[PDB]
């Protein structure tokens, strides 16, 4: 359940280690592939000239083992950042020659050390070494949690460990991997493996690594508490600290030397494996969403296109979804038609967007349960989907439901509705253009009619995340803008991610929509206080809506509907990360455009710094009319 | 040739020390090929090392040695890559090497060993920044110090006083320690960075002074008392991995080098000899016992060279 690797930097036999570490559990081994204390020369004779060979044979190892087994380790006398010119010189040939043996060997990964401020040789040599071949390999930069010069014992008298608060100094490791990854221009190849100490920072540096690519952490035999029992177990501070890890799914690595010698080393294994087994079960939320972590998709947009069938299928399978339009429905009946006229008074109800005919199904359980008589029209303008309502109208609903194969801003209607009802929503609420689609039907609603869904509003809410602005980087296509991917709201089961101020109210519409003068387009400012250092990275889009009085739906983590997963919330992306410091204001700015044919948006940050206006006029993304 | 001595000894040479009656102790390490480890050799007839079969004694470690250093006449203390300090102990013989203790107490390669002047205890440092002060007698760590900030280079135990040693680390500190002080290490040395200390030697008269080599091939003479670096001389053109004094009265100070050169030096460290005879790293001297002018060095290009000194 957790993978998990052994860190040695000593490997006498690589046959006899690497099987003393599998039976001892663990899924991988990282070692050095040149002796750590094989100091090399480059330039000087005759160092230079020493017999060979340089290190152990791979013929040693199958390629499998090789391939999945071994994460390599850059031997700790490589320092391209001396202030030595010759040990500059020599650490460069000796980085190089020790990366082109990992991707000679096909190593999975390669573990490489943040252990200073100034490691901008480090990232050149390394860049120059992902830009020589183009290959697949892995690149875990080893960074501490807590630099070890501000985790010292104050055991130097003439020289004592400051103990001021110093909120941003605390988090210097953080701007130690960040300028790494500046430099290298965000490859995708370069991870974290985070170095967690004895005793944790404050919750801040712990939460500046939210969103960030980790891909390991490291745990030191030195931070294991004992128990009563003598096994090795963790404080409960670094037990939520894992917790958190464990929902990143990284590689836990452990490092240093038995230090519970009574007991063996899989006690350390075993300790992760029983917290593993022992956190809180995945909701049915999380059921749904496994596999969709971070998965960048498309909004759909079922006006302009007819969607499929199993997209329908998706759409139904929510059930409380479904219960809240039933609810919603029948508070709606027993509101406008009296006990008394239960018989004499038949409500039309048009459902406005049928789909497969749930909705058409809710309304009726809804008449029944309310005890009412009602009159149903399923409008649908995917005639792939009216197939189904005829078949279902045929099979079953009788003469009760008339399907109308028509778009709804067409569709000459018989007569008025009392109720019409609608799922046109999408997960920024208007963004499949529900309020243009039901402003073209309003016309044939009773002038004391209802329209279900009857409000809703729209919500944002900035957020770091170095992981999805790489994703996102990584969409750039042939034959369009290069830099097109940013401007364009992306569906995304956001997870690896911070979020950075409260979400707030964006956009909402109301319907029946009593405009003398209609307009859908919109301007909004929103400053969000932020009250952290990070990097702003894109907004996080949510919806709330009001179907009928008190019966809501919403995907606003604040108030978000248990256990309906209909939607994942949207991703706004801008093109520029913008440093933000604690205190500052995060000012955006978003608006709704229009045309006869197309809706967009477009938006921009103005605060603490500007950003270019992203998506004008939609050149980007458009939403079909 | 010896049992339970190898039929081969490693190419890569650590340490030579010669003991108090003239017999030669060798460290060495395999750092390439199939199989990383290391062995100690006894050496009663000095001129016939480096060659296996000619040697009074020999064993082999589970894994390199990467310092070492006598406890006495027939102890000898090992830094091992493996993490472990260990103790291994002369034969009533003096034929064997028996394993006394194997403690693995650091978290990565224990790096450098030094007996404090009672010879009852010692000093390791280590590249998890952790420095540890241990009870040989009873085989266990008396104290566990993180006062440095990167890996710890170098660790040399006063000469005449139990509870003062020296470190240096590539977090470019030079600590002077003293267990009897609530906070033991204080930090000496100048004050601008200058380059990474690399090396040190107590000086063996006047045990208020010490050397110190750094990464850049210079070699400090510093007074623990007075003001900040009096003297130092470049003497060589790449890191100084080592400092040796010599027995005589007004000693001699050997230098060693990446340079793969040797130098010795007087009490102004001016330059008196000179030697270029190994192709590899020098890696560690002793001066004889018994001629006060022999002084050998080891290398990794395996040669036991023994110069004769003006
Ligand atoms: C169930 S998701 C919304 C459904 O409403 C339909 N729909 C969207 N816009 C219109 C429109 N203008 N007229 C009729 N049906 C529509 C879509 O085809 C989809 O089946």
């Amino acid at each position: 359940r957790v993978s998990s690797g052994r860190d040695l930097n000593c490997v006498p036999e690589i046959a006899d280690t690497l099987g003393a570490v599998a039976k001892q559990g663990f899924d991988f081994l990282c070692m050095p592939v040149f002796h750590p204390r094989f100091k090399r020369e480059f330039i000087q004779e005759p160092a230079k000239n020493r017999p060979g060979p340089q290190t152990r044979s791979d013929l040693l190892l199958s390629g499998r083992d090789w391939n999945t087994l071994i994460v390599g380790k850059l031997s700790p006398w490589i320092r391209p950042d001396s202030k030595v010119e010759k040990i500059r010189r020599n650490s460069e040939a000796a980085m190089l020659q020790e990366l082109n043996f990992g991707a000679y060997l096909g190593l999975p990964a390669f573990l490489l050390p943040l252990n200073q401020e100034d490691n901008t040789n480090l990232a050149r040599v390394l860049t120059n070494h992902i830009h020589t071949g183009h290959h697949s390999s892995m690149f875990w930069m080893r960074v501490p949690l807590v630099a070890p010069e501000d985790l010292r014992d104050d055991i130097i008298e003439n020289a004592p460990t400051t103990h001021t608060e110093e909120y941003s100094g605390e988090e210097k490791t953080w701007m130690w991997w960040h300028n790494f990854r500046t430099l290298c221009d965000y490859s995708k190849r370069i991870a974290v493996a985070l170095e967690i100490g004895a005793d944790l920072p404050s919750n801040h540096v712990i939460d500046r690594w939210l969103g960030e690519p980790i891909k390991a952490a490291i745990l030191p035999t030195s931070i294991f508490l004992t128990n009563k029992k003598g096994f090795p177990v963790l404080s409960k501070m670094h037990q939520r600290l894992i917790f958190r890890l464990l929902k990143l799914e990284v590689q836990f690595i452990i490092t240093g030397t038995n230090h519970h010698s009574e007991k063996e080393f899989c006690s350390y294994l075993q300790y992760l494996e029983y917290l593993s087994q022992n956190r809180p079960p995945p909701n049915a939320y999380e059921l749904f969403a496994k596999g969709y972590e971070d998965y960048l998709q498309s909004p759909l947009q079922p006006l302009m296109d007819n969607l499929e069938s199993q997209t329908y299928e998706v759409f139904e399978k929510d059930p409380i979804k479904y219960s809240q339009y039933q609810q919603a429905i029948y508070k709606c009946l027993l509101d406008r038609v009296p006990e008394e006229e239960k018989d004499t008074n038949v409500q039309v109800l048009m459902v406005l967007g049928a789909g497969r005919g749930p909705l058409v199904n809710a309304s009726l359980r809804a008449a029944k349960q309310a005890d009412r008589r009602i009159k149903l029209y399923a409008v649908e303008k995917n005639p792939n989907a009216v197939v189904t309502l005829e078949n279902w109208q045929f099979e079953e609903w009788g003469s009760q439901v008339t399907v109308v194969s028509s778009d709804m801003r067409e569709w000459v209607a018989p007569e008025k509705a009392d109720i019409i009802v609608s799922e046109l929503l999408g997960s920024f609420a208007d963004n499949e253009l529900s309020p243009e689609c039901l402003d073209g039907a309003q016309h044939f609603l009773k002038d004391d009619g209802v329209s279900i869904p009857g409000e809703y509003t729209s919500f944002l809410a900035p957020i770091s995340s170095s992981k999805l602005y790489n994703e996102v980087r990584a969409c750039r296509e042939k034959d369009r803008d290069p830099e097109a991917q940013f401007e364009m709201p992306y569906v995304v089961r956001l997870h690896n991610f911070h979020q950075l101020s409260a979400p707030q109210p964006c956009f909402t519409f109301s319907h029946p929509n009593r405009d003398p003068m209609i307009d859908n387009n919109r301007y909004c400012t929103l400053e969000f206080p932020v009250e952290v250092n990070t990097v702003l990275h894109g907004f996080a889009g949510y919806f709330e809506t009001v179907l009928y009085q008190d019966i809501t739906l919403s995907i606003r983590p604040e108030t978000h509907s248990p256990g309906m997963f209909s939607w994942f919330p949207i991703l706004f992306p801008i093109k520029q990360p913008i440093t933000v410091r604690e205190g500052q204001t995060i000012c955006v700015r978003f608006w709704r455009c229009s045309n006869s044919k197309k809706v967009w948006y477009e938006w921009a940050v103005t605060a603490p710094v500007c950003s270019a206006i992203h998506n004008p006029t939609g050149r980007s993304y458009t939403i079909g009319l | 040739l010896p049992p339970n001595a190898p039929a081969c000894m490693e190419r890569q040479l650590e340490a030579a020390r010669y003991r108090s009656d003239g017999a030669l102790l060798l460290g060495a390490s395999s750092l390439s090929g199939r199989c990383w480890a290391g062995s100690l050799w006894l050496f009663k007839d000095p001129c016939a090392a480096p060659n296996e079969g000619f040697c009074s004694a020999g064993v082999q470690t589970e894994a390199g040695v990467a310092d070492l250093t006598w406890v006495g006449e027939r102890g000898i203390l090992v830094a091992s890559d493996s993490g472990a300090v260990e103790l291994w102990e002369l034969d009533e013989n003096e034929t064997l090497i028996v394993s006394k203790f194997c403690k693995y107490e650091h978290d990565d390669i224990v790096s450098t060993v030094s007996v404090l002047s009672s010879g009852t205890q010692a000093v390791s440092g280590s590249k998890d920044i952790c420095i540890k002060v241990w009870d040989l007698a009873q085989q266990v760590v008396l104290s566990s110090y993180r006062a440095h900030a990167a890996q710890v280079t170098c660790v040399a135990a006063s000469p005449h006083k139990d509870s003062v040693f020296l470190s240096c680390s590539e977090d470019n500190r030079i600590l002077l320690w003293d267990t009897r002080c609530p906070k033991p290490a204080s930090q000496i040395g100048c004050s601008a960075p200058g380059y990474l200390p690399t090396s040190l030697a107590w000086h063996p008269q006047q045990s208020e002074v010490f050397v110190f080599g750094d990464e850049n091939g210079t070699v400090s003479l510093v007074d623990t008392k007075s003001t900040s670096c009096v003297l130092s001389s470049a003497v060589h053109s790449q890191c100084v991995t080592g400092l040796v004094f010599s027995p005589h009265s007004v000693p001699f100070l050997a230098s060693l080098s990446e340079d793969c050169s040797l130098a010795v030096l007087d009490s102004s460290l001016s330059e008196l000899f000179r030697s270029q005879a190994h192709r590899d790293f020098v890696r560690d001297a002793t001066w004889s016992p018994l001629n006060h002018s022999l002084l050998t060095t080891v290398g990794w290009d395996h040669q036991v060279v023994h110069h004769v000194v003006p």
